[PDB]
């Protein structure tokens, strides 16, 4: 899309219909008449539009109304009524851009917010461009948290978050104008090479791919046609069905094999019976024969009986000779349509262990993409997040993601080494009890009127947890933190003198020798401006590999990329780093995913902020007061940055309209 | 709608892998063995016809006898008349036959005969006696 269409699109909304967002603040409009929805919808589009196509400098309710001509610029509190609405809710005049009206003047309301993760920061920033007073407890030394760009002499590679899926209405699309990160295209040309270190024939490579993508629809019907959701009270994750649709692939091919064979059996024993009666015939002819050899001795002149006995049999034999005719006749059809049904089995295999291995790494991009073992991703949802695609190219950063959090970071009041461990919030206020990560018994007290929370999942799953809630987090909070999927993925970062490898290319996989390691280094990555590869871990060997020394890995490394490049092709690495989220304690894994027996609705759980009881019981219902932001928090753009820097803008969004209220919703 | 062509999936298919922990395994070894029986019976019975396409051998070619082209007639010698309704005491209504027989006389010839000299070659109680056997 183009025109002012094309900012709703790129801002992720439907340009001619208005949102259940919108239909809150503006519950007189939508009731309203068609005229001036359209009126709402085109104002809402070209501030957009405008904020869209120079997202460098703030854009002011005077600059908007200004762009404006009648009919629209005609009313002109709907017109502020929408540019606030898009300002509070980071639509227009996020990220980093420069203010007209240097910050109003002493601040409102006070917000920790536990985390500088890319959520804490846009929110952060957010909420200071609000005025409000903000800061952020970081337990790292640095900002990003899953941002994490590896920086040593020329060498620059992520070992966290690295590609951007695409710019068509993605907000990370804006804030690459706002910061310099050179964006590179990912030619999506990838080879395949067996454990061996040849490379897979295009024949093969597209056979298994294709049926690959096959299964994958397959499941899908089972799940949504055939309503194969549950299995002796278990919930079916993507994993089983995936082999229980493999069995039946198998089982067919057989259920051929058998009827057809089956086939030739009775055929095989039609030429029986019929040789049978053919050797049984000869049988009766040879020996009438005789009989008309015999009778035809008796020399002539004959008596009138005895010419017919001649005459007689000769009929007799002429006919069971016409018979024998039209029987080998029959015969040679039959053998024929024999070589016919040899010649043409159906399929030997349903797959070549070669095939089956191959399909292995089909898988393991698989489980790559979802951080998991596909055994524990739900069937029903794994993917219910599939409407929401961005459109473009996928990308990577060239210079390290980690640009973009230290460039949000700025200006921002934030407390390195500081680890929370208890958020106590009662109907009054909050207070952050934190500690020093150096020396841990210096500690620290935080106040303030609502505390924001961007810690990660699997943080907050930790049995027993690393950081206590006072009161406990209600159960329907808990249940959702079980209930959801907290994944990992590991990267190992590989630094030579030289390239090696085939420039033009961007990634190329490894083929693993069995199922239980499709995971362990499957796939390489070169991306950068010196002569990095970068070699994944995902799968169930994520996890194991964890507990396996650095040399040890880059060992298993070297081997796969000799095995490929020839055994001195390949020198030893300056430089090498090997990731371990699960072990990391700010982690505790990598990104969520859809586990069985979960839904997209958990991450809607997880979003709902929590309300305090009352102090002196009989006293008013209070305000909200614990806000959670994340990855994990955003049912529509689950494990991602920019779903967190979104998740992060709602935050935001939804914090200031309770503790500045909202003017807008008049 | 339907499952993605060249895929096999049926309803009841799948509740029968699912049965229990290992009625994939089974149901997947039954047909495994289901076929190499079958495949074994193959060479059984391409073994017995074998056998008998042996016997068959040089087929019927010593036993034939040649050709006999002769021209259709109108008269019943004496000759050909007994040898009538010597044929019918033998095939009764073959009338193919018993032409064939007589050699040269049409398929009809033979029934004509039947009604003329039916009166006295008693043709009545030779064909009741052709049934009798
Ligand atoms: C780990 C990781 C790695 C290694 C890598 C990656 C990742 C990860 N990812 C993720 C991210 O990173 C995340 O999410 C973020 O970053 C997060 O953020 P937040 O939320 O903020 O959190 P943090 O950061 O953590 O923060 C926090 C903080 O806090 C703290 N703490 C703790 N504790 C404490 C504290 N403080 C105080 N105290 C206490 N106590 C810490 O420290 C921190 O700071 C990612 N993402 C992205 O975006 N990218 C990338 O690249 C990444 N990476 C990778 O590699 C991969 C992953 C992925 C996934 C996914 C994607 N995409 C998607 O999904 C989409 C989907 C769809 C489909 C269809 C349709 C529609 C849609 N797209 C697509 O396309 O798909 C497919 C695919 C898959 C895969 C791949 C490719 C493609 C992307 C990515």
């Amino acid at each position: 899309p183009s025109g002012v269409e094309g900012a709703a699109f790129q801002s992720r909304l439907p340009h001619d219909r208005m949102t259940s967002q919108e239909a809150a603040c503006f519950p007189d409009i939508i009731s309203g008449p068609q005229q001036t929805q359209k009126v709402f919808l085109f104002i809402r589009n070209r501030t957009l539009q405008l904020w869209l196509d120079n997202p460098k400098i703030q854009l002011t309710f005077e600059a908007t109304l200004q762009q404006l001509e009648a009919p629209y610029n005609s009313d002109t509190v709907l017109v502020h009524r929408v540019h606030s609405y898009l300002e509070r809710h980071g639509l227009i005049n996020f990220g980093i851009y420069k203010r007209i009206k240097p910050l109003p003047t002493k601040k409102t309301g006070k917000v920790i917010i536990i985390g500088s993760g890319v959520s804490g920061l846009a929110a952060a920033r957010q909420l200071q461009s609000f005025g409000m007073d903000v800061t952020l407890l970081e337990a790292r030394d640095r900002v990003g948290g899953r941002v994490a760009t590896f920086r040593k002499g020329n060498y620059v590679a992520d070992l966290g978050a690295m590609v951007v899926t695409g710019l068509g209405g993605n907000p990370m699309a804006v804030v690459s104008k706002q910061v310099n990160m050179e964006l590179a295209k990912i030619k999506q040309k990838c080879p395949l090479y067996e454990a061996n270190g040849q490379a897979v024939p295009k024949e093969k490579d597209e056979m298994v791919e294709q049926e690959f993508n096959r299964l994958l629809e397959a499941t899908s019907y089972l799940s949504h046609q055939l309503d194969f959701n549950v299995l002796n009270n278990k919930p079916v994750s993507l994993g089983q069905a995936l082999e229980v649709v493999i069995q039946l692939q198998e089982k067919h091919v057989k259920d051929e094999q058998i009827e057809h064979w089956k086939k030739i059996v009775k055929t095989q024993e039609e030429l029986k019976e019929l040789l049978n009666k053919m050797v049984n015939l000869k049988e009766k002819i040879k020996e009438l024969h005789q009989q008309y050899k015999e009778a035809s001795e008796v020399k002539p002149p004959r008596d009138i009986t005895a010419e017919f006995l001649v005459k007689s049999k000769h009929r007799d034999l002429t006919a069971l000779c016409k018979e024998y005719d039209e029987l080998a006749e029959t015969q040679g059809k039959l053998e024929e349509k024999l070589q016919e049904l040899e010649a043409n089995p159906p399929s030997d295999v349903y797959l070549s262990s070669r095939d089956r291995q191959i399909l292995d790494w089909h898988f393991a991009n698989l489980e790559f993409a979802n951080a998991t073992p596909l055994s524990t991703l739900s069937l029903k949802h794994w993917d219910q997040d599939d409407d929401f695609e961005f459109t473009g190219s996928h990308l990577t950063v060239r210079n390290g993601y980690s640009c973009v959090p230290v460039a949000l970071a700025e200006g921002l009041d934030i407390k390195l080494n500081t680890a929370v461990r208890q958020v106590r919030y009662t109907a009054s206020g909050c207070e952050v009890i934190a500690v020093n990560t150096r020396s841990t018994s210096q500690t620290f007290i935080y106040k303030c009127d609502a505390v924001l929370c961007t810690l990660p999942l699997g943080v907050l799953k930790q049995q027993p947890p690393a950081v206590q809630f006072v009161p406990p987090l209600p159960e329907w909070k808990t249940s959702a933190v079980q209930r959801m999927g907290f994944g990992n993925l590991n990267k190992v970062v590989l630094c030579f003198d030289r390239v090696f490898w085939d420039p033009s290319v961007n990634l190329f996989g490894h083929v693993g020798s069995t199922t239980a390691s499709r995971g362990e280094l499957f796939l390489f990555w070169n991306l950068y401006k010196a002569p990095i590869l970068l070699a994944l871990v995902a799968g169930e060997a994520a996890g194991i590999m964890e507990n396996i020394s650095d040399d040890v890995i880059v060992g298993r490394c070297l081997a796969i990329l000799k095995g490929i490049f020839g055994s001195s092709a390949v020198p030893q690495p300056k430089e090498t780093v090997v990731s371990r989220w699960r072990a990391d304690p700010w982690a505790r894994g990598s990104y969520s995913y859809v586990a069985a027996g979960s839904s997209g609705n958990d991450y809607d759980l997880m979003a709902q902020p929590i309300t305090p009881g009352p102090s002196i019981p009989g006293a008013p219902q209070p305000i909200p007061r614990l806000f959670f932001a994340g990855e994990h928090t955003i049912r529509n753009y689950p494990a991602t940055v920019h779903g967190a820097l979104l998740s992060g803008l709602r935050e935001a969004g939804r914090i200031a309209d309770q503790f500045l209220g909202a003017m807008y919703t008049l | 709608r339907k499952p993605p062509k060249g895929m096999f999936l049926s309803q009841e298919d799948v509740e029968a892998v699912s049965a229990n922990a290992t009625a994939a395994t089974t149901v997947l070894r039954q047909l495994d063995m289901e076929l190499v029986s079958v495949k074994r019976q193959i060479q059984n019975i391409k073994q017995t016809n074998s056998a008998l396409k042996e016997k068959l051998d040089g087929g019927i070619e010593p036993y034939r006898l040649p050709e006999v082209i002769q021209k259709c007639n109108a008269r019943w010698t004496t000759e050909e008349q007994l040898l009538a309704v010597q044929a019918i005491r033998k095939y009764g209504r073959d009338f193919q036959a018993i032409s064939d027989v007589i050699g040269n006389k049409s398929v009809v010839q033979v029934k004509n005969f039947f009604v003329n000299y039916r009166r006295r070659f008693n043709i009545d109680e030779v064909l009741q006696e052709w049934e009798a056997e």
